[PDB]
């Protein structure tokens, strides 16, 4: 059972990491999306670089 | 005499103000987008509330 524990811990470590990175990327995805939400809707059109 | 004086009163003003036409064209065009986008966003918000 202790060997089982060590191996399950390996797997859980892998998942904990994968989550730790993944969430960074996808939080950044929604963040960049918020940047777009700020920019485009009208601002890109009045700040149309006239 | 008086009428003619009024005409030559206006004439300086006439050219001076008529000079502004083209600025006014761009102005009206630009404000049109305000109208259009306000109406569009009004749509969007009403659709959401529904």
């Amino acid at each position: 059972l202790r060997q089982r524990h060590t191996e399950l811990e390996r797997e859980v470590s892998r998942f904990e990491d994968q989550t730790q990175q993944q969430r960074q990327q996808y939080a950044q995805a929604k963040e960049s999306l918020t940047t777009l939400n700020r920019l485009i809707p009208q601002v890109t059109l009045l700040l149309d670089e006239t | 005499w008086q009428s003619a004086r009024e005409l030559l009163r206006d004439w300086p003003s006439q050219r001076h103000l008529a000079d502004r036409v083209q600025p006014l064209r761009m102005r009206l065009s630009e404000l049109e987008q305000r109208l259009n986008n306000q109406q569009n966003a009004e749509r969007l918000l009403s659709e959401f509330c529904k």
